[PDB]
């Protein structure tokens, strides 16, 4: 079965270099042209480059010309994309696609088999743990209805951080927000829970914050005001 | 500088029907969003419905979901809140409203004076 | 009969004119039919039985032309011959209309039915249908104090009017709409194919006269977008599309050179497209423009001629009948009713002499019609 | 270089509706456009190719068509798995591929109003020299709310940052969180901070505030 596979994504400094590799199985890269479509985080798809190893027709998008170079080692049945001189807006998920040659139905189908996409991160920041800060509610926070409660998880790097309340006991009303990229290149995140009134139910709520790429497991507590 | 006036009203018995209409004077509507509101005596300015620009949306509150219907016609710059299956809880004034934002952020500035619509 | 002294000149004038004109027209018509007494593919049989109906309607006429104020079974024969004139005219015009619609919408289904067997079967079917339409209106002898055939709770009037006239009218109209749409849709298709060929030639010209390969790319992409949907408009269509496949291959061979940045080599590789055009598509454009005018023009003018004969011979009388009966259900009698039906029956019988006008432009031996 | 505008940038519909997404080309490409579907987190999937022909493997409710340079994707019966982003790609040559902007079909629901909360900055954060107040908007259906911070009616700008969640799985409602970051040298300004929230289902802008 035809099945594309990418590899080579990760962290690089602005201006560095990187090598993505789109391994293929099933079909051969001789009978098909392999493209690269990237998708910036929270944006739409855009075409980047392609190669046609049957002839050799390496073309590139206008924003990556002179900075990317696409190769295809058909003895390995893979295709490569050499990304060097990487700018800051080059962080995205790079998919690898497949397009058949003209004439006939192989061309009339567009990219029909995509890869799973590999994520690259162009940043000048280093790894650091998060500083969990409480979002404490006051006693006047709608005394009678429900009172929101959360904790702020900011100034951390790299991306993945998961947050749970009371070691997974609180799953109702827990909203964990997508990590926004702060102005200093760091990430900030908030996770809130809507627990009812009457002294917040008199439970000592804790938000369990663990950041595995920095081995930080700060579990701060939240108290009313 | 652009105000709007509304039509419709009346004392209709339960199970009846009406067809409200607020008409805008001095501005176009085809690029804005027109939303209806409601004020019962004692209750402060609940939401009823909203019409988006053109075929991209029409949203109603949870209480009036299914019974009402807001249409939109950019010929006379009017939108109509067709009320059906009127329970005796809908006895309230029905203000119209327009938002200053075209991203539907809901910046309501021009309202009107509403039409008292009571049921029994 | 307040205008009977007027009618004593009006109706013999009109029926004498109809008699002589229709008789000599159908006379020369069946003479030319004898000149081609075997070749009746699918439409000539319709035309000949309609001629049969018209000429028996004329041969039963010389008793009715001698009229004044003043038998019975002869009058019943005149009634039945009138009805087998008018209803046969209507149903055979609409069967000829659906014949033309089948021919110029689904021609393979037409050649399926172009044989004599199914065609004559449908002919005898509508012929026994018009014999079934005339006998129910023959119960009482029309003699009353000539005939006094004109007048007379009635309810079957608008039923017969509908089935007899209304359903047929809707059919011919939808057949005409289908013919006009089919001939107008393979018209915009040929227009857009010619436009694609024109933009292909113009962009080839701007290629061969331009520099600065950033615009030879802009010309080649328009050329490719034109060729890709020019090939969308069997063992000859395959060779039509293979020419466009190799044309788009040459377009790509030039476009990749333009992308590499070889503007001289790109115009060199774009030069081969006129050779490919002359070798593959020039010999097909003349066919696609001329053959796909001719038989369909005959069909279109036949449909429109049936429509105009319909709406000027069978529309006035039948709308007069629906007007006379729409007066009912709510409630002098010879005021604005007898002269109206008089002149509308004059039209419904004038169809018999307007019927050679169908043949002289439509079917049944147009040789002497052109001569 | 061929622009490709996809107009209805966000549709709202319920299970069983008939949605229609349209897409218009700058130049006149032939009937060579494709339609994709990208569920969040995964890669796209081909749905239509040659602008009308259904790909082999997708259900037959999707059906594209073409009129000039106006391509349109229609879904007939919107099952609960057709909730993803739909792109519009033209493919005329290999190096001339341009995608649309992508419409996000989402779940229709009844309008709710955001329950606004504001949070003062923790004194543990003030040991670091920075202060970050945060305004929380909770369970509002249309994702069109706007937050505007005010420090003695001074409309702040450039120092606020928000992030809305996806549509909830239980009741199909969003949740937004705007945070206003300041230094402690600047946090000692005007001693009352307010969060003003305008929403489509809100008559008057709700202002949740607190004093420093
Ligand atoms: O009045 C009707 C029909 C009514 C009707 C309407 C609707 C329905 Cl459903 C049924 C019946 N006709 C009148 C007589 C015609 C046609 C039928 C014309 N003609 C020769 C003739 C004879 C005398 C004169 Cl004075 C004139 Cl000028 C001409 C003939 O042979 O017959």
């Amino acid at each position: 079965e035809v099945q594309l596979v990418e590899s080579g994504g990760g962290l690089v400094q602005p201006g560095g270099s990187l090598r993505l590799s789109c391994a293929a199985s099933g079909f051969n890269v001789v009978d098909f042209s392999l493209h690269w479509v990237r998708q910036a985080p929270g944006k739409g798809l855009e075409w980047v480059a392609y190669i046609s190893s049957s002839s050799g027709s390496t073309s590139y998008a206008d924003s990556v010309k002179g900075r990317f170079t696409i190769s295809a080692d058909t003895s390995k049945n893979t295709a490569y994309l050499q990304m060097n001189s990487l700018r800051a807006e080059d962080t995205a998920v790079y998919y690898c696609a497949r397009w058949g040659y003209w004439p006939g139905e192989p061309w009339w189908k567009a990219f029909d088999y995509w890869g799973q996409g590999t994520l690259v991160t162009v940043s000048s920041a280093s790894t650091k743990g998060p500083s969990v800060f409480p979002l404490a509610p006051s006693s006047k926070s709608t005394s009678g209805g429900t009172a929101a409660l959360g904790c702020l998880v900011k100034d951390y790097f790299p991306e993945p951080v998961t947050v749970s309340w009371n070691s997974g006991a609180l799953t109702s009303g827990v909203h964990t927000f997508p990590a926004v990229l702060q102005s200093s290149g760091l990430y900030s995140l908030s996770s809130v829970v809507t627990v009812p009134s009457s002294s917040l139910g008199t439970q000592t709520y804790i938000c369990n914050v663990n950041h595995k790429p920095s081995n930080t497991k700060v579990d701060k507590k939240v108290e009313p005001k | 500088q652009v105000q709007l006036q509304e039509s419709g009203g009346g004392l209709v018995q339960p199970g009846g029907s009406l067809r409200l209409s607020c008409a805008a004077s001095g501005r176009t509507i085809s690029r804005y969003a027109m939303s209806w509101f409601r004020q019962a005596p004692g209750k402060e300015r609940e939401f009823v419905a909203v019409a988006r620009r053109s075929g991209d949306g029409a949203f109603y509150a949870d209480s009036v979901q299914g019974r009402f219907t807001v249409s939109r016609d950019d010929a006379k710059n009017t939108v109509y809140l067709q009320m059906n299956s009127l329970k005796p809880e809908d006895t309230a004034v029905y203000y119209c409203a327009i938002d200053s934002d075209t991203f539907y952020s809901g910046s309501y500035d021009y309202w009107g004076q509403g039409t008292q619509v009571t049921v029994s | 009969y307040a205008h009977h002294s007027t009618a004593r000149i009006v109706m013999p004038l009109h029926y004498s004119l109809v008699f002589i004109i229709g008789l000599v027209g159908n006379l020369l018509a069946l003479v030319v039919i004898v000149q081609n007494r075997k070749k009746i593919n699918s439409t000539t049989l319709y035309s000949t039985n309609l001629v049969i109906s018209d000429i028996l309607f004329t041969t039963a006429l010389p008793t009715r032309i001698a009229y004044y104020a003043m038998g019975d079974a002869l009058c019943r024969i005149t009634a039945l011959v009138f009805y087998i004139n008018t209803y046969a005219g209507v149903n055979f015009m609409t069967c000829l209309s659906i014949d033309r619609f089948i021919a110029v919408v689904h021609p393979l289904r037409y050649n399926k039915i172009k044989r004599i067997e199914h065609a004559k079967g449908v002919c005898i079917f509508v012929w026994i249908l018009v014999f079934a339409q005339t006998l129910p209106l023959l119960i009482n002898p029309m003699s009353k104090q000539t005939c006094m055939e004109y007048p007379n709770l009635p309810w079957i009037l608008l039923g017969a009017c509908f089935i007899g006239y209304v359903l047929p009218l809707i059919i011919i109209l939808i057949c005409y709409s289908q013919i006009c749409c089919k001939l107008f849709r393979a018209r915009r298709q040929l227009a857009d194919l010619e436009d694609n060929w024109e933009t292909l030639n113009d962009n080839l010209k701007v290629i061969e006269k331009a520099d600065n390969a950033a615009q030879v790319k802009d010309a080649l992409t328009k050329m490719r977008a034109a060729a890709l949907d020019a090939q969308k408009a069997s063992p000859e269509m395959k060779d039509f599309r293979h020419g466009f496949d190799i044309l788009v291959g040459q377009i790509d061979d030039a476009l990749k050179l333009a992308n590499e940045g070889k503007v001289k080599e790109a115009q060199a590789a774009a030069e081969q497209l006129k050779t490919t055009r002359n070798a593959y598509i020039q010999k097909y454009l003349e066919r696609a423009r001329s053959t796909l005018s001719g038989v369909n023009k005959k069909a279109l003018n036949t449909i429109i001629l049936i429509i105009v004969v319909f709406v000027l011979c069978f529309t006035p009388y039948h709308v007069a009948i629906i007007q006379h009966m729409i007066k009912k259900l709510r409630f002098s009698q010879r005021h604005s009713f007898q002269i109206s039906l008089h002149f509308t029956v004059c039209l419904m019988n004038f169809n018999c002499c307007m019927d050679p006008f169908i043949y002289f432009f439509a079917c049944k031996g147009y040789k002497r019609k052109v001569m | 270089d061929i622009q490709m505008t996809q107009s209805p940038s966000s549709l709202s519909a319920s299970v069983g509706d008939r949605v229609t997404i349209t897409c218009r080309a700058s130049q006149s490409v032939s009937s060579a456009v494709a339609w994709y579907q990208q569920k969040p987190g995964k890669a796209p999937k081909l749905l239509i190719y040659s602008a009308s022909s259904l790909y082999s493997g997708v259900p037959s409710r999707f059906s594209g068509s073409r009129s000039g340079t106006d391509f349109t994707l229609t879904i007939s019966s919107l099952q609960p798995e057709d909730f993803a982003t739909y792109y519009c790609q033209q493919y005329l040559y290999y190096s001339l591929v341009t995608f649309g902007q992508g419409t996000k079909v989402e779940i229709k629901r009844t309008v709710a109003a955001p329950s606004v909360f504001i949070f003062p900055p923790s004194d543990s954060q003030l040991k670091s020299g920075t202060a970050s107040v945060v305004c929380l908007l909770n369970n509002f259906y249309p994702r069109e709310a706007k937050v505007q911070w005010k420090v003695d009616n001074a409309l702040q700008s450039g120092n606020s940052q928000e992030s809305v969640t996806e549509q909830d799985s239980k009741d199909s409602t969003y949740s937004l969180s705007s945070t206003l970051t300041l230094s402690k040298a600047d946090y000692e300004k005007h001693k009352v901070y307010a969060c003003e929230v305008t929403h489509q289902g809100l008559s008057s802008p709700v202002t949740k505030s607190f004093n420093r």
